[PDB]
């Protein structure tokens, strides 16, 4: 159970990277756009 | 990449447009050199019908 728990974290956490990732990438488009 | 290729193709068309005042700017003052131009040759041609008005001097 704490493994599969590990791996939910996993999988959530790897969600989280892809958003946290995008924002920055869809903020360099704007900042990119602005300029 | 596509905002340098946006980007560049904006500052072309920048330097197409400011080349394209420069050729409307000289055409201008070509257009002003002649324009005085056919003016001298309107005071010259002035000068000319005034001196073939007279009949003793013809």
């Amino acid at each position: 159970e704490i493994v599969s728990k590990a791996r939910k974290y996993r999988q959530d956490k790897l969600k989280q990277a892809k958003t946290d990732a995008a924002k920055e990438i869809d903020s360099y488009k704007i900042q990119k756009d602005k300029e | 990449g596509n905002f340098k290729s946006k980007l560049k193709k904006a500052m072309l068309s920048q330097q197409i447009t400011k080349s394209t005042i420069a050729n409307k700017m000289r055409l201008k003052v070509l257009s002003a050199r002649e324009q005085s131009l056919d003016g001298i040759f309107e005071e010259t041609k002035e000068k000319l019908s005034g001196i073939a008005n007279n009949r003793d001097e013809y």
